[PDB]
RNA sequence: AAGUUUGAAAAGCACUUUGGAAAGAGAGUGAAAUAGAACCUGAAGUCGUGACAAAGACAAUGGAAGUACCUCCAUUUCAACGGCCAGAACCAGCCCUACUGCAUUAUCCUGUCGGGGAUCAAAAUCCGGCGGGCAACGAAGUGCAAGAAUCUUGGGUCUUGG
RNA sequence: UCGAACCACCUAGUAGCUGGUUCACAUCGAAGUUUCCCUCAGGAUAGCUGGUGCUAGUAGAAGUAUUGUGCGGUAAAGCAA
RNA sequence: UUAGGGAUAUGUGGCGUCAAAACUUAUGGGCUCAUUCUCGAUACGUGAAAAGGGUGUUGGUGGAUACAGUUGGACCAACCGAAUCCACCGGCCCCGAAAAUGGAUGACGCUUAAGCCCAAUUAGUGAUUGCCCAUUAUUCCUUUGGUAAGGGCGGAAACAAAUGGAGAAAGUGUAGCCCUUCCGAUGUAGAUGUGGCCUGGAGGUUAGGACGAAGCUUAUGGCGUGAGCCUAAGAUGGACCGGCCUCUAGUGCAGAUCUUGGUUGGCGUAGCAAAGAUCUAACGGAGAUAUACUCAACAUGCAACGUUGGAUACUGGAGCGGGGAAGGAUUUCGUGCCAACGGCACUCGUA
RNA sequence: UUAAUGAGAUUCCCUCUGUCCCGAGUUACUAUCUAGCGAAACGACAGUCAAGGGAACGGACUUGAAGGGCUAAGCGGGGA
RNA sequence: CGACGUCGCUUUUUGAUCCUUCGAUGUCGGCUCUUCCUAACCUAGCGCCGCAGAAGACGCUAAGGGUUGGAUUGUUCACCCACUGACAGGGAACGUGAGCUGGGUUUAGACCGUCGUGAGACAGGUUGGUUUUACCCUACUUAGCUGGAAAUUGCGAGAAAAAGAUUAUCCGUGCAAAGCGGACGUCGGGUCGUUGGGCCUGGCGAGCGGUGGGUAGUACAUGGUACGCUCAUCACC
RNA sequence: GUGGGAUUGUGAAGGGAUCUCGCAGGUAUCGUGAGGGAAGUAUGGGGUAGUACGAGAGGAACUCCCAUGCCGUGCCUCUAGUUUCUGGGGUUUGUCGAACGGCAAGUGCCCCGAAGCCAUCGCACGGUGGUUCUCGGCUGAACGCCUCUAAGCCAGAAGCCAAUCCCAAGACCAGAUGCCCACU
RNA sequence: AUCGAAUCGCCACCUACAAGACUGGAGCUUGCUCCCUCGAAGGCGCCAAGUAUAUUCAUGAUCACAAGACA
């Protein structure tokens, strides 16, 4: 018989199966639709989570209740290195799907690039791309880079750069990771020889997050959840819970299944890993595109808060550490936690609303303690507040009478 | 499908030469679907090696509505409880060639599955078939010898294209391309192609008088 | 519930070596320890091991025909010898196919006259009168056929036996 | 162990009811219908079947015709009988 | 409609593939187009359909008009130059035609059908069997049994080895006395027959066994339609036992929620989670600091015991305190000991 | 009829709350992995489906659709 | 919309039957959860109206999405309060008890009415009344290892490749063109078989390079790479 | 050919034969995407506008803009919840002679409490093209006229298909690459 | 390098395309006439590198997988 009352079934089922993802790192599924008739451009690039924080900013669209009013907004720090490009890709159209034409490598590789064909690089004999480094630059290595060119501008209707990230510039003591992660980076815009030229230009040279993203544009973010192991239908599926006086459990399906079919349906909601999932995530607007702390200090300094802050929070990002790099701050959230690596994907859903156009001015930024409650904006605030404490006298009386 | 080491190695200290087996390649274009597929299965159960091109262009009788219908029919059929497993429904037209195909043969048995993986179908015709020899038809299996030329016909690429073929442009332009480059290739070659008409026609005055009577006794010349 | 049924005799395993011991490895007794003490014989079922056979998913098993490989099996043959294999000859018997005559047409076959028809004009389809008649090429697709495959060297018989 | 305890015995209590019932081949081969029965899940009793035959091996034959000679009131028809 | 086989023909059903046969036959005629249960190809099988309707197409019947009917032009008659329109009845197709997992002319597919009706057999050429499938028909071989049908059976004569043969029983039934001939052969319940098979004993007879009986083992083959019989081998055994005639019986097992014994997948699985708890050094112990090479130690002997001293904690006087009854009867004590037992362990023990 | 009494049956109000809106976090013991020890139930044979017929609801049959093998933790649709 | 009639469809009602199950297929309702149907309540389109507008009626295609909170009752139904775009109807063993719950139904205790002489009876009322087992196989959910195209074998050779002394006997460029532009030499030896023969190898050089020594400026996000010059070494050789 | 093993069960050490197996792949990246899944869906307000329509009474809609319900995928800056960081303080009974330090009350109890987890109790994000239905039309016969149709066309639904999104080569990728090795 | 195998048509002339209601080309009369390459052959390959002056074939003994196969 029919079911007594209606509701919505629980969960999406074009997010199966509920597995762990297969790469820890975001990837970009698809790119945005090439249009030959902008000028050649790099379409994503690698960032790190570093943590959260909020902002304050005017509302510019006209007609809500907020208009010319203040809001804050809830913000996600990701630290953007520049990337290094070390190798191109073409691929060519058939029948049964886009096929690989050939791979042109750099000249030289960065010893974080080579780490990443190794278990233990330390412990090998770091060979990796030395037949290629001889085997190029002769008599039949430039004809051989030269044809592999040719067969690009012939047969290639999608380019794409090999790009990798640097975990040396970024100096992060929690990463641990120190092989590069490394990404196929689409080339869309002009003609396939204007992508050819751009990509060679790049070879072996720095790439920053701001070449590619501009500060009140919108992105996509490819990153994979956070995990959560083994979880219950409830947590897992959002079901309901069971009454108190239910017997061997309330936290559970109560039907699985109808007698017939004589199987239990994939529609069915069943306990297993919860998280670890890669999601393609539209329409995050970038509020900032920072810049290196070593060469603008004042990060989180805005034109109406004249306070000397950095977009380090007072006290860390817990867990994470310091930005020392450049940074993009998107509004919102994105999926998975710190420390983690992230793919901003130029946008593939049209960009003509209002509130995707909207430029976005800061006014001001927090960075209080995310430790417990923080009441200081920066350390000159909080020592105000105590002045000389037990142990700054303590030291300046050893400086100021046995050193003088 | 790409040698191994061993492989290599073998033919090598064999010292054989390059080896194809006798293929049959069939252009299946303008051909009508079932009749085409009961040819082709009966001479995979016989041992033949067959090879069939431009797939895409395979007719079949009525309205390109009234059978994307009839695929969008066969589409909705998959197990409900678990669809993976379940009926595998391809778009590609060669698929589709090689799917009827595979309902005609007895497909549960080793035997059938010889005759099956026996046949290798293609959109178009790739670089690796066009230089092989000349392709043959099905005269009995032929558009205009079997449709009512009033009679609505639907081509296959048509009818796949809009059910989830993704690749009806992919196809179209490598076939375009292939025609140009074989008709550059054919509009030279005529000099070749002369040359020996005229040593064919010339050779007449030279060869021993008697032996021109027996040719033209059996309509040689 | 339980045959103390080891062996003819206890001759019931001295001694060496490893092990805490239980025991193992040797060495001895005995015709025989795979007769070592609940000890004659020692089945089935189940399990271990070595060797080999392979084998997708058709649950497995099964039937019928072959084949590949094995075979501690049986029998036969080994000189103009064979009870083995194969091919051609001939015979007898079957089974097939080739080669056909008798009868019958008439609502028919022809010529001619008249009508009628449609044409630029005809002819023909068509209907009557009269005169002749075999539509006879492999005449008809109509009734029945008995034609010695010897003449005039058909085929098969690994569907029979010589 | 209780709407009649437990132990041994009569007791292998009776059961038209349920279950089981161990070698091969050969020649034959059914019935669920009749009558009676406190008879309706069972029996007797004819019928069908096997075995044994007996009698002068065409005899007193026949799920069939033909020809004579009887029987009939269903189909149809009728209501102007 | 059925003994065990072969060949040749058929029956029903078929000849696009699956799947043998028209490798999609003809030098046969017509009809049909059907957009989400998706035209049709369903005898039985209603095992899917009606009333009603269609200016879909293709046929008929009967009437009407012919310088017609339709247009343009002035509610009727004129230009304009060909066949129309009125009613009715068929064929195929279509609408009527809505159910629950995704699915069914068997599937694919088929539309110059591979659909429907009809009609053929290489086609207006010359005459009357296209092709494929049976446990059917015909025929050949073999078996078996008859309400079976007949012949032969008084050794014809002759014939050593070394170098034509063998048999010939007056017979129900056997390895059938031999030969010829004809017909039948499936079968539940059930009946009967069998010089039919097998087991333990008895009266007879004739044999075997220490140069190996019974029993047991088998890719040991042979014989029999079978029940079974027999041989071979044992790198099995160690003392009894086979054939034949007759007699006799506690005489043949796959199943009875059958009986008894043993085994077995589940399975190294479920679990061994109330009563809070143990740590440390030393001593004891076989219970270790247990090692080819390399090698300073870790990364190659782990984990577990008893006693004593410390530490920590529990019982918390209605006590895991100290004594008795009932019940038990040596569990008490010392020494020794660790095969079994104390569901882990023990060097400890109510063993 | 009835004061008092009631682990008796019923209705309403105050208080109170995770009973609920609507779930979240934490603890001990498990489950889970290891060392030692070590069962039972059950067990024709087995174990992917759709439709079809069929003793009228198939794991075996017909016609299709799936199906590479072996595994750990769960789970209660089927195994009428 | 449709009387008198008439032709259907459906299996969400009851009845009829007695085919399956009586060495057992767990009974109502609710809770939970998934899926399916369409005879369509809302949501998307579109016709028509006794269609001015607004609000509606009727109809067509369409099941993708949605279809509520409560009082009484064990209830299914029913009814009322309220919200809403709307509060449509149904199937899945009257879906779903080794998923729950156990209020009802339907054991034993007990009370009432009616009936019965009685023991007792009542599709009459009432109160109280044990809900067992998964560790197996599939299914499903996650989680590991792992071979395999003759789907394990055959040596059983098929490229969504190139384009030539038969892929050998060079590299670019071009259209499978016409053409055009490039290429390290030299001096010996050994070793096999028609032309400046194949292969192996040594000595002098040169060139393109890989590493390291010494040096200068510059680039890049700024410790760490690249680049000029010059030595040494190795490789093509 | 070469390398490594073995053969059938009553002894030992040596010789042959005959079988089986190995003899070219390993290891690390970046991608392809067949097939399968599949998701966004509704309401209100502003304005249109007291306008169209209507005698009056009454009284609309699309572009656009702003919110919201349900559903979905995440996240932890804020706010809220949670504490065996028994973190820091209090506080009761017992207890080590007291103080200190503590301890016991299976976390004694109370207040506050980071990190982590977590709530539509907080916050962010949730998209594009086609093919067709029904239907309305164009051209246009059949049938001199007529007619959306019959041959052709146009437009076109929350349906359907693909893009986007998730898994992804038993889909056996002769896709591309890094190192060894083998062959050469 | 085991390895003995089953397979028995080559190409650098087919290995380009499209239409069968009309595709060799014209005319007007539109189904006839006229012109041509006459509308029914991918080229080779089958034993003298080419149609002749020629030349080793055995005993591999009458079938047997061709006892051989880089065309
Ligand atoms: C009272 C009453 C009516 O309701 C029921 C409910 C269950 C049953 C049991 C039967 N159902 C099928 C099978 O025949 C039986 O299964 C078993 C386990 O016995 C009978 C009647
Ligand atoms: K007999
Ligand atoms: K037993
Ligand atoms: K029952
Ligand atoms: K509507
Ligand atoms: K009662
Ligand atoms: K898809
Ligand atoms: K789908
Ligand atoms: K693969
Ligand atoms: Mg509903
Ligand atoms: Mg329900
Ligand atoms: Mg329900
Ligand atoms: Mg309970
Ligand atoms: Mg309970
Ligand atoms: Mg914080
Ligand atoms: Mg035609
Ligand atoms: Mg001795
Ligand atoms: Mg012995
Ligand atoms: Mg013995
Ligand atoms: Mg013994
Ligand atoms: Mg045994
Ligand atoms: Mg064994
Ligand atoms: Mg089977
Ligand atoms: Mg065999
Ligand atoms: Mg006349
Ligand atoms: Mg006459
Ligand atoms: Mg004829
Ligand atoms: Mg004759
Ligand atoms: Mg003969
Ligand atoms: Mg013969
Ligand atoms: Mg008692
Ligand atoms: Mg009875
Ligand atoms: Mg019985
Ligand atoms: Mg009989
Ligand atoms: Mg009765
Ligand atoms: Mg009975
Ligand atoms: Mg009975
Ligand atoms: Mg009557
Ligand atoms: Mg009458
Ligand atoms: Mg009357
Ligand atoms: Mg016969
Ligand atoms: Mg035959
Ligand atoms: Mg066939
Ligand atoms: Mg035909
Ligand atoms: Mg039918
Ligand atoms: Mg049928
Ligand atoms: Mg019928
Ligand atoms: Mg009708
Ligand atoms: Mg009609
Ligand atoms: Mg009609
Ligand atoms: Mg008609
Ligand atoms: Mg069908
Ligand atoms: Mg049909
Ligand atoms: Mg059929
Ligand atoms: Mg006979
Ligand atoms: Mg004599
Ligand atoms: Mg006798
Ligand atoms: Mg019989
Ligand atoms: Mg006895
Ligand atoms: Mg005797
Ligand atoms: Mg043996
Ligand atoms: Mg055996
Ligand atoms: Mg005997
Ligand atoms: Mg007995
Ligand atoms: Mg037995
Ligand atoms: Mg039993
Ligand atoms: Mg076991
Ligand atoms: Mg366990
Ligand atoms: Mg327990
Ligand atoms: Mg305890
Ligand atoms: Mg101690
Ligand atoms: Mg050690
Ligand atoms: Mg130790
Ligand atoms: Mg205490
Ligand atoms: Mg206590
Ligand atoms: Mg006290
Ligand atoms: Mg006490
Ligand atoms: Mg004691
Ligand atoms: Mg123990
Ligand atoms: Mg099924
Ligand atoms: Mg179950
Ligand atoms: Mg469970
Ligand atoms: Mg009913
Ligand atoms: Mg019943
Ligand atoms: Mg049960
Ligand atoms: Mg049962
Ligand atoms: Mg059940
Ligand atoms: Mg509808
Ligand atoms: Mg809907
Ligand atoms: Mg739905
Ligand atoms: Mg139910
Ligand atoms: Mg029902
Ligand atoms: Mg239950
Ligand atoms: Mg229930
Ligand atoms: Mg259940
Ligand atoms: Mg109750
Ligand atoms: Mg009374
Ligand atoms: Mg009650
Ligand atoms: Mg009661
Ligand atoms: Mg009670
Ligand atoms: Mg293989
Ligand atoms: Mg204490
Ligand atoms: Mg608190
Ligand atoms: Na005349
Ligand atoms: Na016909
Ligand atoms: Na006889
Ligand atoms: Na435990
Ligand atoms: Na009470
Ligand atoms: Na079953
Ligand atoms: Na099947
Ligand atoms: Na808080």
């Amino acid at each position: 018989s029919h079911c007594k009352f209606e509701h919505p079934r629980h969960g999406h089922l074009g997010f199966l199966p509920r597995k762990r993802s297969r790469q820890i790192r975001g990837r970009a599924r698809a790119f945005p639709k090439d249009d030959a008739t902008q000028k050649p451009h790099l379409t994503s690039f690698m960032v790190f989570k570093a943590g959260m924080t909020h902002i304050v900013r005017d509302v510019d669209r006209p007609g809500s209740k907020v208009n010319k009013k203040e809001v804050v907004e809830p913000v996600t720090i990701l630290e953007a290195p520049p990337m290094v490009i070390v190798g191109i890709v073409g691929y060519r159209q058939t029948p049964v799907g886009l096929k690989t034409i050939g791979t042109v490598w750099a000249h030289h590789t960065s010893v974080e690039f080579r780490r990443r064909y190794y278990k233990n690089w330390k412990q090998s004999a770091q060979l990796a791309f030395s037949r290629q480094k001889q085997f190029a630059n002769t008599k039949e290595g430039k004809v051989a880079e030269a044809r592999t060119l040719n067969a690009f501008a012939k047969k290639a209707s999608v380019i794409r750069v090999i790009a990798h990230t640097q975990l040396r510039k970024l100096r992060n003591h929690r990463v641990g990771v120190k092989k590069a992660h490394v990404q196929e980076i689409q080339v869309n815009g002009g003609s396939v020889a204007a992508k050819i030229a751009l990509a060679k230009s790049l070879l072996e040279k720095e790439v920053r997050v701001d070449s590619v993203f501009q500060q009140s544009e919108a992105c996509d973010v490819c990153s994979v959840t956070k995990g959560h192991g083994t979880e219950g239908v409830v947590k897992r599926w959002g079901v309901a819970c069971l009454p108190r006086k239910t017997h061997r459990g309330l936290r559970k399906v109560a039907c699985i299944g109808a007698w017939h079919p004589a199987r239990v349906m994939y529609t069915v909601a069943r306990a297993g890993q919860h998280g670890y999932h890669h999601r393609t995530q539209l329409n995050k607007k970038i509020y900032q595109i920072g810049r290196s702390v070593a060469v603008e200090p004042n990060q989180a300094t805005t034109t109406y808060d004249l306070t000397a802050k950095t977009i380090t929070p007072m006290g860390g990002f817990v867990g994470y550490g310091t930005v020392r790099n450049d940074y993009v701050m998107l509004k919102g959230s994105v999926s998975g936690p710190r420390r983690r690596v992230m793919t901003l994907r130029r946008p593939m859903a049209p960009q003509t609303s209002r509130q995707l156009k909207e430029k976005i001015v800061l006014k001001f930024i927090d960075t209080s303690s995310k430790i417990g409650h923080g009441r200081f904006q920066t350390k000159k605030e909080k020592n105000q507040w105590f002045g000389p404490l037990k142990k700054d006298r303590i030291r300046r009386e050893e400086r100021l009478r046995k050193e003088r | 499908a790409f040698p191994s080491r061993k492989d290599a190695f073998r033919a090598q200290r064999k010292g054989a030469k390059k080896h194809r087996p006798e293929i049959i390649v069939i252009d299946l274009k303008d051909h009508v679907l079932g009749r085409a597929a009961a040819v082709v299965a009966k001479q995979l159960l016989l041992g033949k090696k067959i090879t069939v091109v431009r797939c895409e262009q395979l007719n079949i009788a009525g309205t390109e509505i009234r059978n994307k219908i009839k695929y969008l029919q066969y589409l909705r059929k998959r197990k409900l409880t678990n669809p993976t497993k379940g009926p595998f429904h391809h778009r590609a037209p060669s698929d589709v060639f090689v799917r009827t195909v595979r309902s005609m043969l007895p497909r549960y048995t080793k035997r059938g599955m010889k005759a099956l993986n026996s046949l290798v179908a293609y959109e178009g015709i790739p670089p690796n078939v066009v230089r092989t020899g000349g392709r043959v038809v099905i005269p009995r299996a032929q558009r205009h010898v079997c449709y009512r030329s009033e009679r609505p016909y639907t081509v296959l690429g048509n009818m796949c294209k809009h059910v989830g073929w993704k690749y009806s442009d992919v196809v179209a332009n490598l076939e375009k391309a292939r025609v140009e480059k074989a008709s550059r290739h054919h509009e030279k070659q005529a000099k070749l192609r002369d040359a020996w008409k005229s040593a064919r026609k010339e050779a007449l005055a030279k060869m021993p008088k008697h032996n021109v009577e027996v040719l033209k006794k059996f309509g040689y010349a």
